[PDB]
RNA sequence: CCGAGGGUAGGGCCCGUGACUGGGGCGAAGUCGUAACAAGGUAGCUGUACCGGAAGGUGCGGCUGGAU
RNA sequence: UGGGAGAGGGUGGUGGAAUUCCCGGAGUAGCGGUGAAAUGCGCAGAUACCGGGAGGAACGCCGAUGGCGAAGGCAGCCACCUGGUCCACCCGUGACGCUGAGGCGCGAAAGCGUGGGGAGCAAACCGGAUUAGAUACCCGGGUAGUCCACGCCCUAAACG
RNA sequence: CGAUGUCGGCUCGUCGCAUCCUGGGGCUGAAGAAGGUCCCAAGGGUUGGGCUGUUCGCCCAUUAAAGCGGCACGCGAGCUG
RNA sequence: GAAUGCCGGCAUGAGUAACGAUAAAGAGGGUGAGAAUCCCUCUCGCCGUAAGCCCAAGGGUUCCUACGCAAUGGUCGUCAGCGUAGGGUUAGGCGGGACCUAAGGUGAAGCCGAAAGGCGUAGCCGAAGGGCAGCCGGUUAAUAUUCCGGCCCUUCCCGCAGGUGCGAUGGGGGGACGCUCUAGGCUAGGGGGACCGGAGCCAUGGACGAGCCCGGCCAGAAGCGCAGGGUGGGAGGUAGGCAAAUCCGCCUCCCAACAAGCUCUGCGUGGUGGGGAAGCCCGGGUGACAACCCCCCGAAGCCAGGGAGCCAAGAAAAGCCUCUAAGCACAACCUGCGGGAACCCGUACCGCAAACCGACACAGGUGGGCGGGUGCAAGAGCACUCAGGCGCGCGGGAGAACCCUCGCCAAGGAACUCUGCAAGUUGGCCCCGUAACUUCGGGAGAAGGGGUGCUCCCUGGGGUGAUGAGCCCCGGGGAGCCGCAGUGAACAGGCUCUGGCGACUGUUUACCAAAAACACAGCUCUCUGCGAACUCGUAAGAGGAGGUAUAGGGAGCGACGCUUGCCCGGUGCCGGAAGGUCAAGGGGAGGGGUGCAAGCCCCGAACCGAAGCCCCGGUGAACGGCGGCCGUAACUAUAACGGUCCUAAGGUAGCGAAAUUCCUUGUCGGGUAAGUUCCGACCUGCACGAAAAGCGUAACGACCGGAGCGCUGUCUCGGCGAGGGACCCGGUGAAAUUGAACUGGCCGUGAAGAUGCGGCCUACCCGUGGCAGGACGAAAAGACCCCGUGGAGCUUUACUGCAGCC
RNA sequence: GAGCUAGCCCUGGCCAGGGUGAAGCUGGGGUGAGACCCAGUGGAGGCCCGAACCGGUGGGGGAUGCAAACCCCUCGGAUGA
């Protein structure tokens, strides 16, 4: 759970903190880290294309195990949880009896000295990899691939997961995090549990400086601009937007869909999301 | 106050200098007009 | 030295009073509607919540101190 | 010491019926609703029927005037953890008791906070009726909420 | 309009007189004291505060009186702003 | 002859303003044609967390010496950063390069673009980051870690001796890391000494003294000592580290483990080499065979890759070590020793400034390090002062007005004014003490008050020693002394009550606005299933993100508390396989031109034929909206109640003359002697109202109101005083402006405000210090206002296009 | 043309001294066990006071300036956005 704290400051009123309960080993494994570069929002051409960005706390990126089936039947001692600083959920080293060390995202319940192993023969159990097709329909995973031996890409971010619906073909049935329901190549891999750390959440900034620390630019709102700047802007004393409510570019922001809509998996997507 | 000019040899030769002109379409056009007026100094002097 | 007390400052308690304001009691010779006592014409009462000119209503759970 | 009965409490799992929603089939002129109606839904194919899927909540028969708990209260089924109580033996302790101002804990429902979840239901709200009027009673909708966890609230025709 | 700085205050005055006061008068519904009203008269004088940017005005305490106007609504190459 | 014309010259303002910080000057001696200004001596003042010293930028000979003074220097000049000339910068160890990588730049392969060109993994370039071997002293007019002296060290080549499976651009280890706090031990630096060295001194009343004054160190290989940093050892198994591996990783067994050992660094010591004060004497000589020792204080530096805590989780690559692959094992490498070899560029000088950026020898700007002592609680604050550097490149008089900065002020005490503007008051430390309210932190330094110097006596604990003396630190209690006054100087909150707005710390219109504006944690809607949406680009390619719905974009709102109603007719957005409309295209009934013809050519109906729009529905923390009239109650007044027109529906809670109220200084209450402002109420709200959020709210605010206490030259109402100017004399010497001028008042006239016209009045000629009423005074071809078929920014259901999307 | 200025990226550096005293830790009380309370230890914070440093609130001066934004007094931040 969250850590709060006294009222010491105006800040301190609000402010909360992870309690990096789950955390056993400070540091990070110096074979696994590499330089991660800022960008500041900038791209090839030098240009601001993701606003207010830049400015945060330095980092290394921990090299992440993003396939698993890399090593199947191989099993790893779970040695160590540690703080990823560039996502929400937490890392766990695993040394491998091949003596190869990686990191995978730690999944909720995960225990030090725990052994877990990807593959068809894998058991059921938090931490192990398989392809969708030999996971029980009902079991809720994560570390999702979309398609084979691509990459997990979906249930990646701190206490969310997918669950397992259904079997139709070569393809199983998803809920997505988003409550999307979505077809998958079965022979994609996943992770049986869901992603931990699921109080990430419940986390209070608390004040202007700890968003600047996670690289957040401040935010300027259209209605405070000029109308050079903005659909928004202009206008004498404070104005109400007087116009169907739109981006800086103009484009229709209050429910206006963006999904191309004739993208080619919109027929393995079975129902758009929920909330 | 802090004025505007405040001089810097690498700044100079590596913005204004011959290998940064020759490198460039515009750059050569401001080699091949100041040779064709006759300047006797075609880029700035850097003490280098 | 202590010292009646006087002086500066800051607190606590009580009393009187105050533009205005909240309901309460009584009056009855009025206006609205009829909530309760009959199954009182939606059985009643109830804590709580939300709502309605008003009595009141509805929801949730409870009691019978409810006729057939 | 050796037995019994039980919806007593907690946690984790899990079964079937029904409702609603979605997909497929088949089929057509109405369905629904009432005291009688209308709103509503329906030829953009409803209802009624068959198959599939999803989801939450509540547990039909057993069920009784029954059982249990200090009260509030407790009802599918399996297990684990745990409370009180009754019995027969008359074995041990030797008045160790009864009560109990304060205190502490528990405490239906509604309500609150944080986060989930949301099928049905349903304050508020919208419409239809009924009516002299009808901010209601009846009807078609519908948001909190009803459910889960954690923390509060501490009330009651908390009654025998 | 190749610019004549526009409210109010402060400072500094000066002038007009349709006079607020003080001096001189006639009439009175002028007993006296005190007023009313008109005439002469511009020599001097004509207060301090609360409110408001205010001018003005109301109000407080006085006063013989607490006058009204002109001077680019006097005066920013004098100040304020 | 005029173009506020263009170029040039020269006038006027005028011997006028000024001569650039108010840190300050006087005299004597010298030089010289000439001296306030150059040199020298004495006295004086100023800086001293600098106004002193060192370094990096930048500047580019400004450095040193001789000889000069036309110009430059705000005066002067014999002087100079000026003119002429000559001289001056010395490195294997300092900085950069022959080393490494960062962002970034470039770019084999590859990708894209009409051309030019845009990208792009590797590699390469890229530093103030990594890495790497020099310290003290002496010397020159001027360079010195560079020359010299002393003592040290690095790399490369070759050779020798011993040793080993040697060998790399490949594998691995390491390099290698944050913020805050911090231990132990040291050093830099500092203070004291009754001790050691020293030229001398005794004044002016006293002192020949534990007297005064001065100084009492620096560098150093191996070894040793003290303190720290780093690292476990052996065996076996081994499928991973894109080959190999004995290395590393992983598993297991065994000793060892907060030890030692091994290694590395700091400090001390250390053969040796150095330095060495005042004073006197003409940079040097002497002091002097100088002494060179003890004690206390003590880093933010060092040991260092130390330790702990925390969340925001803190470069790379080489050098280095180890592993092996080809290869090669006569080689090759490692270790010791010896000899040889060691290149290129920089080095002067200024460097918080007169040499850099500001047109100037310009009160401005400029990154890093050293920055002593005493006192004041501390300190880089403040005062003084050391070393060191200065007196700011015009002076001399005078003692007006006025101005600036400053000092005091009788009585009063905000009466000043738009406002206590400004200026007073308060002012550090220590002790006592402290309210509403509160989110329980705060409010709080609340308020308010007492203490404060010096002397003597007693006294408690700590640091260093040793346990003691000495030194240093933190105290406590008595008794006294002086003065107007003890943080005796300097530095150093005035306070309180009550509203508005914004939660708060922050941000902003460089150079007229710092705010109530922006931001902000936080809240809600919304889009986006990942080759995401979205953004930049024609594209490739990027960002998003090496992220994945607890995530990313967009929008509004803006801590927190209690809340956030009604209207979906219009617009927007979303949902809707029906229907209506709907382009190219398909289709070809029918019709036409022509030909002798077969034929060629053209028109063309029904019907099929997308999105979009129309149509059905949903949707407000989407754009937005949220009524009128008549009548009714035991007095009047009012209307809970009924009626009726209209609407998509008629403003709920809460607030209300308000940052909103026109009438308006609404009315009433409060405060005041008096209150258009202020606070509290009322409600006919011209014209509040619920995320362009509504109503509150502790704390916070150089925000804007209202009041009080304290204290004041703000004022009644002004006075005196100080310095810098103003004035006078010597020196240098501008400016805007200027049709020409021989340039008075009034009353008139005049294009309507006349020195210039009329009439009258006044008036000798010319200056100096002053004041501002006029010259419709100067400045800028009015910003207001209009005009021009003038321009530009911005908006949209103006027109017409385009990108983008469908 | 970003040697001024605005944002970001990489790599370095700087912030005297003083005050407040959060969590945690240990001890003590408490309890069936706890919550919790007290003392000590501790050293948190877009914390407080105040130099450097970064600013630019009010007022005065300056206004052919020392200066095409300066000077004096006062004032804001000063471990952090
Ligand atoms: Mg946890
Ligand atoms: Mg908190
Ligand atoms: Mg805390
Ligand atoms: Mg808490
Ligand atoms: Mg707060
Ligand atoms: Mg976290
Ligand atoms: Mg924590
Ligand atoms: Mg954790
Ligand atoms: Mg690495
Ligand atoms: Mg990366
Ligand atoms: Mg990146
Ligand atoms: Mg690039
Ligand atoms: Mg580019
Ligand atoms: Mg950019
Ligand atoms: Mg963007
Ligand atoms: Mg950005
Ligand atoms: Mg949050
Ligand atoms: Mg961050
Ligand atoms: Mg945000
Ligand atoms: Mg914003
Ligand atoms: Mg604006
Ligand atoms: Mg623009
Ligand atoms: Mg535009
Ligand atoms: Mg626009
Ligand atoms: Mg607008
Ligand atoms: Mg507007
Ligand atoms: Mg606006
Ligand atoms: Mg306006
Ligand atoms: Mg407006
Ligand atoms: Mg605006
Ligand atoms: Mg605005
Ligand atoms: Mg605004
Ligand atoms: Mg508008
Ligand atoms: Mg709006
Ligand atoms: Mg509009
Ligand atoms: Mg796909
Ligand atoms: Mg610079
Ligand atoms: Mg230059
Ligand atoms: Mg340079
Ligand atoms: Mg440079
Ligand atoms: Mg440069
Ligand atoms: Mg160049
Ligand atoms: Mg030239
Ligand atoms: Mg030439
Ligand atoms: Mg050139
Ligand atoms: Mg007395
Ligand atoms: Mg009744
Ligand atoms: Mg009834
Ligand atoms: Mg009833
Ligand atoms: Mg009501
Ligand atoms: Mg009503
Ligand atoms: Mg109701
Ligand atoms: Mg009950
Ligand atoms: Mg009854
Ligand atoms: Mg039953
Ligand atoms: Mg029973
Ligand atoms: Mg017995
Ligand atoms: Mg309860
Ligand atoms: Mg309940
Ligand atoms: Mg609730
Ligand atoms: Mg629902
Ligand atoms: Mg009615
Ligand atoms: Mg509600
Ligand atoms: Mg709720
Ligand atoms: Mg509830
Ligand atoms: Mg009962
Ligand atoms: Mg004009
Ligand atoms: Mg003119
Ligand atoms: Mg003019
Ligand atoms: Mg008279
Ligand atoms: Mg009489
Ligand atoms: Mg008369
Ligand atoms: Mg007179
Ligand atoms: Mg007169
Ligand atoms: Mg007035
Ligand atoms: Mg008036
Ligand atoms: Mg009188
Ligand atoms: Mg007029
Ligand atoms: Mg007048
Ligand atoms: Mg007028
Ligand atoms: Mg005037
Ligand atoms: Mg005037
Ligand atoms: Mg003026
Ligand atoms: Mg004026
Ligand atoms: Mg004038
Ligand atoms: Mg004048
Ligand atoms: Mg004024
Ligand atoms: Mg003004
Ligand atoms: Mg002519
Ligand atoms: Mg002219
Ligand atoms: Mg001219
Ligand atoms: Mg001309
Ligand atoms: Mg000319
Ligand atoms: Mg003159
Ligand atoms: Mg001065
Ligand atoms: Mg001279
Ligand atoms: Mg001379
Ligand atoms: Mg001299
Ligand atoms: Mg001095
Ligand atoms: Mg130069
Ligand atoms: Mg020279
Ligand atoms: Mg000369
Ligand atoms: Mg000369
Ligand atoms: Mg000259
Ligand atoms: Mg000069
Ligand atoms: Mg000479
Ligand atoms: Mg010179
Ligand atoms: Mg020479
Ligand atoms: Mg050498
Ligand atoms: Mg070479
Ligand atoms: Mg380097
Ligand atoms: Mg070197
Ligand atoms: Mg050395
Ligand atoms: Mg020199
Ligand atoms: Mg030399
Ligand atoms: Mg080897
Ligand atoms: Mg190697
Ligand atoms: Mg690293
Ligand atoms: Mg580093
Ligand atoms: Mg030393
Ligand atoms: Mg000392
Ligand atoms: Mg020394
Ligand atoms: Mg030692
Ligand atoms: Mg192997
Ligand atoms: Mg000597
Ligand atoms: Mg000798
Ligand atoms: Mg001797
Ligand atoms: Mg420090
Ligand atoms: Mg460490
Ligand atoms: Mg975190
Ligand atoms: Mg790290
Ligand atoms: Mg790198
Ligand atoms: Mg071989
Ligand atoms: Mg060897
Ligand atoms: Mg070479
Ligand atoms: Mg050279
Ligand atoms: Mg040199
Ligand atoms: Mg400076
Ligand atoms: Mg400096
Ligand atoms: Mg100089
Ligand atoms: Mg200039
Ligand atoms: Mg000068
Ligand atoms: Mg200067
Ligand atoms: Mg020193
Ligand atoms: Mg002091
Ligand atoms: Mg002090
Ligand atoms: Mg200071
Ligand atoms: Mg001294
Ligand atoms: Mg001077
Ligand atoms: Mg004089
Ligand atoms: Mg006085
Ligand atoms: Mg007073
Ligand atoms: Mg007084
Ligand atoms: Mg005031
Ligand atoms: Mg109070
Ligand atoms: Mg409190
Ligand atoms: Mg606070
Ligand atoms: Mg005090
Ligand atoms: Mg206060
Ligand atoms: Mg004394
Ligand atoms: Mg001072
Ligand atoms: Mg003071
Ligand atoms: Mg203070
Ligand atoms: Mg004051
Ligand atoms: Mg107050
Ligand atoms: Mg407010
Ligand atoms: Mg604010
Ligand atoms: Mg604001
Ligand atoms: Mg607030
Ligand atoms: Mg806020
Ligand atoms: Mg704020
Ligand atoms: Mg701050
Ligand atoms: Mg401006
Ligand atoms: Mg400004
Ligand atoms: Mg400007
Ligand atoms: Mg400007
Ligand atoms: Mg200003
Ligand atoms: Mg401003
Ligand atoms: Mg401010
Ligand atoms: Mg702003
Ligand atoms: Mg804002
Ligand atoms: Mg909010
Ligand atoms: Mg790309
Ligand atoms: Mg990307
Ligand atoms: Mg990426
Ligand atoms: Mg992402
Ligand atoms: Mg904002
Ligand atoms: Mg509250
Ligand atoms: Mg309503
Ligand atoms: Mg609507
Ligand atoms: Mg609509
Ligand atoms: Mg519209
Ligand atoms: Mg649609
Ligand atoms: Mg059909
Ligand atoms: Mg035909
Ligand atoms: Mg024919
Ligand atoms: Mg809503
Ligand atoms: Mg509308
Ligand atoms: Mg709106
Ligand atoms: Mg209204
Ligand atoms: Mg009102
Ligand atoms: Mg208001
Ligand atoms: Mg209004
Ligand atoms: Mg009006
Ligand atoms: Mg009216
Ligand atoms: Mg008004
Ligand atoms: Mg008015
Ligand atoms: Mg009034
Ligand atoms: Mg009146
Ligand atoms: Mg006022
Ligand atoms: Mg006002
Ligand atoms: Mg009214
Ligand atoms: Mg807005
Ligand atoms: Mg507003
Ligand atoms: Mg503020
Ligand atoms: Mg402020
Ligand atoms: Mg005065
Ligand atoms: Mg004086
Ligand atoms: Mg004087
Ligand atoms: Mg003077
Ligand atoms: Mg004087
Ligand atoms: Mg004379
Ligand atoms: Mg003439
Ligand atoms: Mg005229
Ligand atoms: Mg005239
Ligand atoms: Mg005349
Ligand atoms: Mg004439
Ligand atoms: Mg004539
Ligand atoms: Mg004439
Ligand atoms: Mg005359
Ligand atoms: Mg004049
Ligand atoms: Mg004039
Ligand atoms: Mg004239
Ligand atoms: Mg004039
Ligand atoms: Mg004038
Ligand atoms: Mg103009
Ligand atoms: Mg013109
Ligand atoms: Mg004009
Ligand atoms: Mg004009
Ligand atoms: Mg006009
Ligand atoms: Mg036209
Ligand atoms: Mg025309
Ligand atoms: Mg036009
Ligand atoms: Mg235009
Ligand atoms: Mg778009
Ligand atoms: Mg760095
Ligand atoms: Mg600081
Ligand atoms: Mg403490
Ligand atoms: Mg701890
Ligand atoms: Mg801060
Ligand atoms: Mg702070
Ligand atoms: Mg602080
Ligand atoms: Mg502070
Ligand atoms: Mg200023
Ligand atoms: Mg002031
Ligand atoms: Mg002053
Ligand atoms: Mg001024
Ligand atoms: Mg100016
Ligand atoms: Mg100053
Ligand atoms: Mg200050
Ligand atoms: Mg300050
Ligand atoms: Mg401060
Ligand atoms: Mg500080
Ligand atoms: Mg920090
Ligand atoms: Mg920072």
């Amino acid at each position: 759970a969250v850590k709060k704290f006294k009222p010491y400051t105006p800040s301190r009123r609000f402010m909360t903190v992870a309690d990096f309960s789950e955390i056993t080993k400070t540091e990070p494994e110096k074979s696994l880290v590499k330089p991660l570069k800022k960008t500041g929002g900038r791209n090839n051409q030098g240009r601001i294309t993701v606003r207010f960005r830049g400015g945060g706390h330095k980092r290394l990126y921990r090299i992440i195990d993003f396939k698993r089936w890399d090593k199947v039947g191989i099993p790893a001692k779970v040695a160590a949880i540690e703080y990823d600083p560039n996502r929400s959920a937490r890392i766990a080293l695993l040394h491998y009896v091949d003596g190869e060390k990686r990191y995978i995202i730690a999944p909720d319940g995960l225990q030090v000295g725990q052994q877990v192993v990807a593959g068809p023969d894998a058991p059921i159990q938090v931490g192990n990899a398989l392809p969708l097709r030999f996971i029980p329909v009902g079991t809720v995973v994560h570390a999702v691939e979309l398609e084979p031996k691509k990459g997990a890409k979906l249930a990646r971010a701190a206490g969310t997961s997918a669950q397992i619906q259904g079997r139709e073909g070569d393809y199983v049935i998803l809920r997505l995090p988003s409550g999307e329901l979505r077809k998958v190549h079965g022979e994609c891999y996943a992770t049986v549990g869901a992603v931990g750390n699921a109080d990430h959440k419940n986390i209070v900034l608390g004040k202007a400086g700890r968003s600047r620390w996670l690289g957040r630019r401040p935010h300027v709102r259209g209605a405070a601009m000029n109308p050079v700047d903005h659909p928004h802007g202009g206008g004498e004393g404070r104005a109400p937007r007087g116009r169907p409510p739109a981006s800086p570019w103009g484009w229709q922001t209050k429910g206006l869909k963006t999904r191309k809509r004739r993208k080619p998996s919109s027929r393995f997507i079975i129902a758009r999301r929920k909330k | 106050m802090k004025r505007t000019w405040q001089p810097n040899r690498r700044k100079r030769a590596k913005t204004h200098g011959f290998r940064a002109r020759m490198r460039t379409p515009g750059g050569r056009k401001v080699l091949k007009r100041r040779r064709q007026k006759g300047r006797w100094r075609l880029t700035p002097a850097v003490r280098k």
